[PDB]
RNA sequence: GGAGAGGUA
């Protein structure tokens, strides 16, 4: 269900905004986990160029890059 | 921070790390001292519980409460929940160079335009009146510019109209349901203190005009304005996302 | 209720109608504003799984 | 006083302080001595801040 | 039949209800709560006697002395209401109480009193009530709401289904007391019986049965019917009662009395045992198989072995029943069960009980209740008997026990506050009956079940609460030695009672701010009933059927006025008659209906009993003898409406309007609105704005009488006299020669309440509405408050409307408004501001108040006077200077931004022993010259009052005319007249004046021990001054202006006179409202007010040309005569031949601009009586005329629909809405700007209108919104920086809010860090 | 009226034991509504070509 | 800066 499929998510953010933060980064923490900012929702957080829209552009530049 | 009455605030964080340093440099003393085993180990279960009510308080049995038996705010209790970091203050912020004001309807307008009162326009759009008035030569720095915008000279409406032109404002409505909720638009300068709302879009926006309000934001950069212009404007966004259906049906 | 209102508003509703009425209205006006509170919650869950 | 009815003599000393001394306990009763019994002193009773 | 101040204008009464119980006072809760407080109560249950009473005598525990009550008494309080409102003080009056310190000796036995002092002692400070229902705490009115909460008693309740997932209810019984541990008994989802204290541990229901000194025999006699088995010499002779044979099945050959009756295979129907009693038949031959699963009742002993065969509760079987054959048993008892009607929840318990006897039960209950501690003997049964049964720790109160009588079907209504055993036993046979099929569960909605807490009683509560702390510290200081130098003084303190009471009042969550923008707003919220607050649910934990309305609402709640929101139903407000009962509950008036005769005697129904009777409906047909004209007529018998007789009915509706509120009653033509929509209009009608000219309603209810006389907004007779003097600030009233006391004689003096702020910041003052020696009568009204024509609640103004579309301009919700309507400056309100300027006790020493100020002109100082305070009445604007302040090393109090105004009063508050600037003494001064003339004015005007008196005794006994003034005023004592009762009231009036003269020696001088007096401020406060703003919003596109029912909008264009649809006679009309807010939302009934208010006008239309060319009276009294006929026999029936010829030019003068009319809530005007009244006047009868455009000048096809609808105008103002921010301050924590209006504050992007943008593809929108916009510090700074250098361009880097959850995520065990 | 007078009937079914109290009440809803659809035809015909 | 209350959409 979105409740699961959105905290059972490869990115350990796009799961911490979302609910029961306290369970998801001791989980994420214990399991050295590693977010690489491919979505939507953490590129609100960290402050920089959504990779949807008129910043979708950028992120294959900055992808092609490295 | 004060209470603006030489009183300070309570900052709950600050008491919890009081009362850990107090239980450890106390747990200290009685090492130092050889105390008993059992009256260590009761310090010592109480700077575990010291810890605790900081990392977390209240997952323990029982929380620890500061004034009016409210329990304390610890260091998870600023990520979780509604009023955390990350629901407040990162996903959604408070911004700069916006307003907010009650709508009316105005039906002399065009789809692409709204209303916006002088005031308003003159408090949002002035870093760019200021740029307009040492442009003109008006005002040799930025004090006498933020004087002359204050006393409001018969120039700066000018300046107001050269600044309107072609750049679009964002008008959003309270409970932003869909991606309607949100489109630019281009002002139109108004004698009044009411943004006028084009009456074809309040079908987007589910905006009657029984007392609601409204809020503007002004779109800094260039990439913005031409964002606006051609993502968001209202001349844009006449058929519903959710159906190819329009959404300027006549209401 | 098997005594229905019989006047319509153009017409006075007396003091009985008036209160069954009210029974419905209110309860229109509840259930709207919780599934106000619910619906929000829903739309955000629907964002942020996908 | 705690269901013993009971008859009592009533002096009023300083602030209105009222006294009731058992009519049985009448000995600690003694009139005055000083010749000023229109110009007598008036004692607090209790002896707050004495 | 009217009086001489009611001829003024008479409303025109329609409706035809005659009335039998006219409209309580209507804040009756407040006042008579706070009565049964503060009141000697010689029966000693109510308020602070109560109190007293339960906690006095103290007995001390060493055993020698004891503090008793003997009686209280609250003093005068130090201020009154307008300087306590003034100063920011609390009004409350000083408790002292006589306390009585015994001594006991202790030579002597066992009481024996050494000493006994006494002395009134002063504990707490209780704040008072005003005469209208308000508490000022601290400067601000506040209102305590009363409270509906759960009563104590008990309470037979189920989850239905919603538990363990087997489909089953579980129905449970709660024995709620006032004052101990609550008793819960259970059903366990096998039909087990469980009992429970405290939601402790689960225990079987039979160990507290077996805890009251109970066997298995006497549990089984109580719980179960007997079944009797009689062996005899052929096979199992049972005696069998026939109807307890429904609902089985049969199973064998049932055959008795020679007969076959029953065959096998049958389901034993009714005419079996119809046939079964009418041969008369008892004993029954039965096989074994139906004792095979059967249970014995008591316990069975041979006779001759003594050893038990088979124990009590057991299952009996076929060699049990050869063990008592072979024993001489004859008789056996067995129980009578069932699967339907008589389940064995009794006997499943017992099979679950691990106990056998009394003192294993008790000692259970004992492990239940303190884990550990090893039992004994003694503290298990002190335990028990202690927990329900003792007078001191358990106590179910009065209502308490009337809840517990009234639900098991009682008939006395007090008894014994602990429990009984049978009262126990009934709540366990009550709840089995229920789990049987008999009988309801309780719902907790019903209002007699929910019991009103008002203020009086939370106060006593609170008080007592507070007094418990206090006799903890009395016995405390009692039972130390060395009593003999001790009063009752230094044992008690007054800082419980006193923070117990007024943490209660200033803040808790009943004791409110008051709403004060209407008379309206204070006389509705001081008569709401919270559903929330101390032991009551939550805002946001409470279900969909708290919140909704009950069919036990009716004439106690009302069900349409609601607030609307996060809590619909939980801020219910009370109805219009109802009443709270003797112990709690809310009750309705009825008027008793005998045989076939609606009488006139009233009862006042609780909620409990409006159930059992019958009662008819408001709007009945009865007729001169009350009579009912139908036979099938509309009652309600058990929430539930349906027709009955003629002769059936038990009691009637005192009125139509008992169903409505207070605010919801004032809603003319109710019955037509919707419910949602008179929702909205009661909540809208609560918040208008007084105006500058109020105006009355041309449609009304005649509820607004009532609401402008019991609210306290008007100043209202008390005495019945003639005006002696009118001025703009006081009334003078010189009381008739009957009314007027002997002693004391004197005269009334009414002082206005001039233009001072309320609450919500609206103006509220009061001005005369009598002129120069006008009869006035007792109880009549005085001076208007804030929004009150002659005395009577008028919100808003009554304005000429059209129902059309103008040209988009009244789009969806608009309005367009006439520019003639702010011509009038009808809608212009005053609000008034308090702006507050202190001078902090700092490091360098405080701050002056000098006008010195550095970087400031002369032109900032022009209005400031010599001591740095702004000159009353100078007209300052945004940004100016109001009290200049420095600061020690520019801390003057600004206006704020965008307001404007006029000064009108400035207050200066001085600590006690801090010198004053000539400014403080200049208020100074004038203030003391003040109290000068009002005392002088109150003597000398009451010295004219009494040597008027003293020669009015003069006509006879004694008259020398020219005598009286040979010499002056002052000695007509001395004089020539027989000394007889007239003379001694010559030296009973002058004693008067004697004292008089002793009265201005002594108040004066008090007066001036208080203009002077240092007053009381925080500590780090030096001096407080106060500046306050008057300010005219007069009306502009934006203000939200709203009608009566419920539809509200915003004014959308100020359109000139010549562009309004004028008629054919020229009259522009003032308000185009939208027709098609009509058919959706549907408030029709604000159609019929226009029709109506265009009746009105009509009326006043006519009348007016009456008046404009002189008419001779004669004609303006025979039409205003036939204006106050043509109801369908309605109940007005004025008389204008009994008027004096100059009441009626008096009466059509305020007829002149419309005649009013009442339109009672539910006895409305009949459409016919409509069109009739639009028929009189001269205009047409189908309420629509001939409209012409403004502009184009030619005519409007489809002719509209005008009249004169009152319009309001909220107190939603565009100028306090309107926000704009570019740059401004930042939060601290996190670099963010700042929320509000108060502080300058930019919009929330929240997340939901983030989401918005992604979904649109502007990720550079979004990217400047919460880098640049909002929190990145490094780059915003620089954006500035390049807005104004013409280069529109973001180097947004990284958010500050970021930064601080790496920080916080840190701060605990967890390294979050950023990558390459 | 038509709908009153019919519903007397059944009440008077109901009262002389022809009919069960479930079955009586679901009667009075279906001619109640019945006579709802009725009064809301005439309506419609009355206003649609007035 | 935080709690409590009330209100607008
Ligand atoms: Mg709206």
């Amino acid at each position: 269900g979105i409740t699961k499929a959105s905290l059972a998510t490869e990115s350990f953010i796009s799961a911490a905004s979302f609910q029961e933060t306290t369970r998801v980064l001791t989980e994420a923490a214990v399991a050295g986990k590693r977010d690489e900012l491919r979505g939507l929702k953490e590129n609100v957080i960290v402050g920089r160029l959504i990779p949807a829209g008129t910043g979708y552009a950028y992120h294959q530049d900055r992808m092609r890059r490295r | 921070v004060p209470l603006d009455g030489g009183r300070f605030a309570t900052s709950d964080l600050n008491d919890l790390y009081r009362r850990v340093i107090n239980r450890n440099n106390r747990l200290k003393r009685l090492l130092d001292l050889a105390a008993p085993d059992i009256i260590v180990r009761n310090e010592k279960r109480m700077l575990q519980e010291a810890v605790d009510a900081l990392l977390d308080n209240g997952r323990r049995g029982r929380a620890i409460t500061g004034s009016n038996k409210r329990p304390l705010k610890s260091l998870a209790d600023m990520i979780k929940g509604k009023q955390g970091r990350f629901r407040q203050n990162l996903l959604g912020k408070r911004v700069d160079y916006s307003g907010r004001s009650v709508i009316t309807v105005g039906p002399y307008l065009r789809l692409h335009q709204c209303g916006l009162p002088k005031k308003m326009a003159l408090e949002l759009f002035k870093p760019f009146i200021y740029g307009k008035l040492e442009l003109r030569g008006l005002a040799t720095t930025i004090k006498a510019a933020k004087k002359m915008v204050e006393r409001e000279e018969a120039v700066v409406w000018d300046i107001l109209d050269e600044v309107i032109r072609e750049h679009p404002v964002l008008l959003n409505r309270a409970p932003t349901l869909h991606r309607l909720g949100i489109q630019a638009f281009e002002p139109v300068l108004i004698e009044g203190k009411a943004i006028q709302l084009h009456p074809l879009v309040c079908a987007a926006y589910n905006a009657d005009f029984d007392g609601d309000q409204m809020a503007v934001h002004v779109p800094l950069t260039l990439e913005a304005q031409l964002e606006a212009r051609a993502l968001m404007m209202s001349t844009n966004n006449i058929l519903s996302p959710a159906n190819g259906e329009p959404i300027i049906v006549p209401s | 209720i098997e005594t229905p209102i019989t006047a319509n508003f153009r017409e006075g509703l007396n003091v009985l109608q008036y209160f069954i009425s009210t029974h419905g209205a209110r309860k229109g006006l509840a259930d709207t504003a919780l599934k106000t509170a619910n619906s929000g919650y829903l739309t955000r869950r629907l964002v942020d799984v996908a | 006083a705690g269901g013993i009815t009971g008859e009592y003599l009533m002096l009023t000393y300083a602030n209105d302080a009222k006294l009731y001394v058992p009519v049985s306990s009448l000995h600690l009763i003694s009139r005055y001595a000083g010749g000023a019994e229109e110009n007598a002193p008036l004692h607090k009773l209790g002896g707050d801040a004495w | 039949v009217y009086s001489y101040t009611e001829k003024k204008r008479i409303r025109k009464d329609f409706g035809k209800r005659p009335q039998v119980l006219d409209v309580p006072y209507l804040l009756s809760i407040q006042l008579d709560s706070f009565q049964k407080f503060i009141e000697q109560d010689p029966e000693g249950q109510y308020g602070l006697e109560a109190a007293f009473r339960s906690v006095f005598p103290i007995q001390s525990y060493s055993g020698n002395s004891e503090l008793q009550y003997v009686s209280y008494r609250l003093g005068e309080p130090v201020f009154d209401v307008q300087e306590c409102q003034i100063r920011g003080v609390t009004y409350s009056a000083p408790l002292r109480v006589k306390l009585r310190l015994v001594i006991y000796e202790r030579e002597a036995p066992e009481g024996t009193v050494k000493d006994i002092k006494e002395q009134e002692v002063y504990m707490g400070e209780i704040p008072l009530m005003t005469d209208n229902g308000t508490f000022v705490i601290n400067g601000t009115e506040r209102v305590i709401v009363s409270q509906l909460h759960r009563s104590p008693g008990v309470f037979f309740d189920s989850d239905k289904g919603k538990t363990h997932s087997s489909g089953k209810v579980l129905y449970n019984a709660r024995i709620i007391p006032y004052r101990g541990s609550w008793l819960d008994f259970e059903f366990d989802p096998k039909d087990n019986l469980f009992v429970r204290i405290d939601r402790r541990r689960k225990l079987p229901a039979t160990i507290i049965l077996r805890a009251l000194n109970y066997t298995t025999e006497q549990i089984l006699d109580l719980f179960f019917e007997k079944v009797i088995f009689e062996i005899r010499d052929n096979k199992l002779q049972m005696e069998l009662v026939p109807e307890r044979l429904r609902g089985e099945t049969a199973s064998f050959d049932i055959e008795a009395n020679g007969k076959v009756y029953v065959e096998k295979g049958r389901r034993i129907t009714a005419r079996h045992i119809r046939q079964l009693e009418k041969d008369d038949v008892k004993l029954i031959e039965v096989p074994v198989e139906y004792i095979a699963g059967k249970v014995v009742a008591k316990d069975y002993i041979d006779e001759s072995t003594g050893e038990l065969i088979c124990a009590a509760n057991m299952e009996l079987s076929l060699d049990l029943l050869a063990k008592l054959s072979q024993s001489g048993h004859k008789r056996i008892e067995t129980l009578f069960t069932n699967d339907l009607d008589h389940g064995p929840y009794i006997s499943e318990t017992l099979r679950v009980d691990p106990t056998n006897d009394r003192l294993s039960a008790l000692v259970e209950i004992y492990r239940m209740m303190r884990p550990g501690e090893p039992p004994t003997r003694e503290a298990a049964e002190s335990l028990f008997e202690n927990l329900f049964f003792s007078e001191d720790r358990y106590d179910l109160s009065a209502v308490g026990r009337m809840k517990f009588n009234r639900s098991l079907l009682r008939e006395e209504i007090e008894g014994s506050g602990i429990l009984s055993k049978d009262d126990i036993i009934d709540v366990m046979k009550k709840l089995i009956d229920i789990r049987n099929g008999k009988g309801e569960v309780d719902d907790i909605d019903h209002l007699g079940n929910r019991r009103i807490r008002s203020v009086g009683e939370m106060a006593e509560n609170q008080f007592r609460v507070g007094l418990v702390r206090v006799e903890r510290a009395v016995k405390e200081r009692l039972s130390l030695g060395d009593l003999d130098t001790l009063m009752p003084q230094d044992m008690i303190n007054a800082k419980p009672i006193s923070a117990a009471v007024k943490e209660f009042f200033g803040s808790s969550q009943l004791s409110q701010f008051m709403d004060q923008n209407n008379p309206l707003s204070e006389i509705t919220h001081k008569r709401r009933i919270s559903a929330l607050g101390p032991g009551g649910l939550t805002r946001e934990r409470a279900g969909f059927e708290v919140r909704d309305v009950h069919p036990t609402h009716y004439g106690r709640v009302c069900p349409i006025e609601t607030p609307e929101g996060p809590n619909i139903g939980l801020i219910n407000s009370l109805s219009v008659y109802a009443q709270t009962n003797e112990y709690g509950f809310l009750e309705t008036p009825y008027r008793k209906v005998t045989d076939g005769v609606v009488t006139d005697e009233i009862h006042y129904l609780s909620a409990i009993e409006e159930g059992n009777y019958v009662i008819a409906q408001a709007n009945s047909n009865l007729d001169e003898e009350g009579h009912f004209v139908e036979d099938l007529v509309t009652c309600r018998s058990k929430g539930e409406s349906s027709l009955f007789s003629r002769d059936q009915v038990d009691y009637m509706d005192v009125s139509t309007q008992q169903v409505v509120s207070v605010g919801a009653s004032l809603i003319p033509f109710l019955e037509h609105d919707d419910a949602n929509r008179a929702l909205m209009g009661a909540n809208m009608q609560r918040q208008a704005v007084p105006t500058l000219r109020a105006d009355k309603p041309l449609v009304g209810t005649g509820m607004e009488r009532a609401v402008a006389v019991d609210s306290g907004v008007t100043a209202v007779a008390k005495r019945g006299g003639v005006v002696q003097y009118v001025d703009a600030s006081r009334i003078v009233i010189k009381v008739n020669e009957d009314e007027m006391y002997p002693g004391e004689a004197g005269i009334d003096i009414y002082n206005l309440t001039k233009y001072t702020r309320s609450n919500q910041n609206t103006c509220i003052n009061q001005m005369p509405c009598v002129s120069l020696g006008e009869p006035v009568e007792r109880g009549d009204v005085l001076a208007d408050g804030p929004s009150t024509d002659l005395g009577e609640l008028a919100l808003g103004q009554n304005m000429r409307v059209a129902f059309m579309p103008w040209n988009g301009y009244n789009f969806e919700d608009s309005i367009l408004v006439s520019e003639r309507v702010v011509q009038e400056d009808r809608f212009t309100t005053i609000h008034i501001q308090e702006l507050a300027c202190v001078s902090r006790d700092t490091k360098l020493g405080p701050e002056e108040i000098t006008a010195d100020i550095p970087n400031v002109g002369e032109a900032a100082l022009s209005k400031l006077d010599e001591s740095g305070i702004v000159y009353i009445g100078a007209e300052v604007t945004g940004g100016d200077i109001l009290v200049g302040k420095v600061t020690p090393k520019d801390s003057s109090l600004r206006v704020p931004n965008g307001v404007s105004g006029t000064v009108i009063d400035v207050q200066v508050f001085t600590r006690d022993g801090v010198e004053k600037d000539k400014r403080a003494l200049e208020i100074e001064e004038m203030q003391l010259k003040q109290a000068k003339k009002d005392l002088s004015e109150e003597l000398q005007i009451l010295e004219a009052g009494l040597f008027s008196r003293i020669r009015a005794v003069l006509v006879a006994g004694g008259v020398e005319a020219e005598k009286l003034d040979k010499l002056p005023r002052d000695r007509w004592l001395e004089l020539g007249l027989t000394d007889e009762e007239k003379q001694n009231q010559l030296e009973q009036l002058a004693e008067q004046y004697d004292e008089l003269k002793h009265e201005f020696e002594k108040k004066l001088e008090a007066k001036r021990r208080k203009i002077t007096q240092g007053d009381d401020l925080a500590p780090g406060v030096l001096k407080i001054v106060k500046v306050y703003l008057a300010v005219k919003r007069r009306i502009q596109p934006g203000d939200k202006m709203a009608g009566r029912h419920g539809n509200k909008g915003v004014i959308s264009k100020i359109n000139p006179i010549e562009d309004m649809p004028y008629d054919e006679n020229g009259t522009p009309v003032d308000i185009v409202l939208n027709p098609l807010g009509v058919p959706s939302r549907m408030n029709i009934g604000q159609i019929l007010e226009t029709h109506l208010g265009m009746a009105a006008k009509g009326i006043g239309d006519k009348i007016n040309a009456m008046l404009k060319q002189q008419q001779e009276v004669a004609k303006l009294r025979e039409f205003i005569q036939r204006a106050y006929d043509l109801g369908a026999d309605v109940r007005q029936k004025v008389d204008l031949s009994t008027f004096s010829d100059e009441e009626v030019m008096r009466l059509a003068e305020n007829l002149r601009k419309g005649m009013p009319i009442a339109t009672p809530v539910f006895d409305g005007a009949k459409e016919a009586e409509i069109k009739e009244l639009l028929k009189l006047g001269d205009l047409p009868t189908s309420g629509q005329i001939r409209l012409y455009d403004g502009r184009t000048g030619e005519q409007f096809e489809r002719p509209v629909t005008v009249g004169y609808m009152y319009m309001l105008k909220l107190n939603h103002l565009v100028d306090d809405k309107m926000h704009a921010r570019s740059t401004g301050s930042y939060s601290l924590v996190t670099q963010q700007p700042l929320g509000g209006k108060a502080q300058f504050g930019g919009q929330r992007f929240g997340e939901m209108e983030v989401w918005a943008l992604e979904a649109y593809g502007a990720a550079y929108t979004l990217q400047e919104m919460l880098t640049v916009k909002s929190d990145d510090v490094n780059g915003r700074t620089k954006m500035y920086k390049n807005i104004v250098d013409g280069n529109h361009q973001m180097e947004p880097g990284m958010p500050e809010s970021f930064n601080v959850l790496l920080k916080e995520i840190r701060s605990l065990g967890i390294n979050i860090e950023l990558e390459d | 009226s038509e709908a009153e007078a019919e519903v007397a009937e059944i009440q008077e079914q109901f009262q002389s034991g022809l009919v069960t109290a479930g079955e009586r009440y679901n009667k009075v809803i279906d001619i109640w509504a019945a006579a709802n659809d009725r009064v809301s035809k005439a309506m419609m015909d009355n206003l649609q070509t007035e």
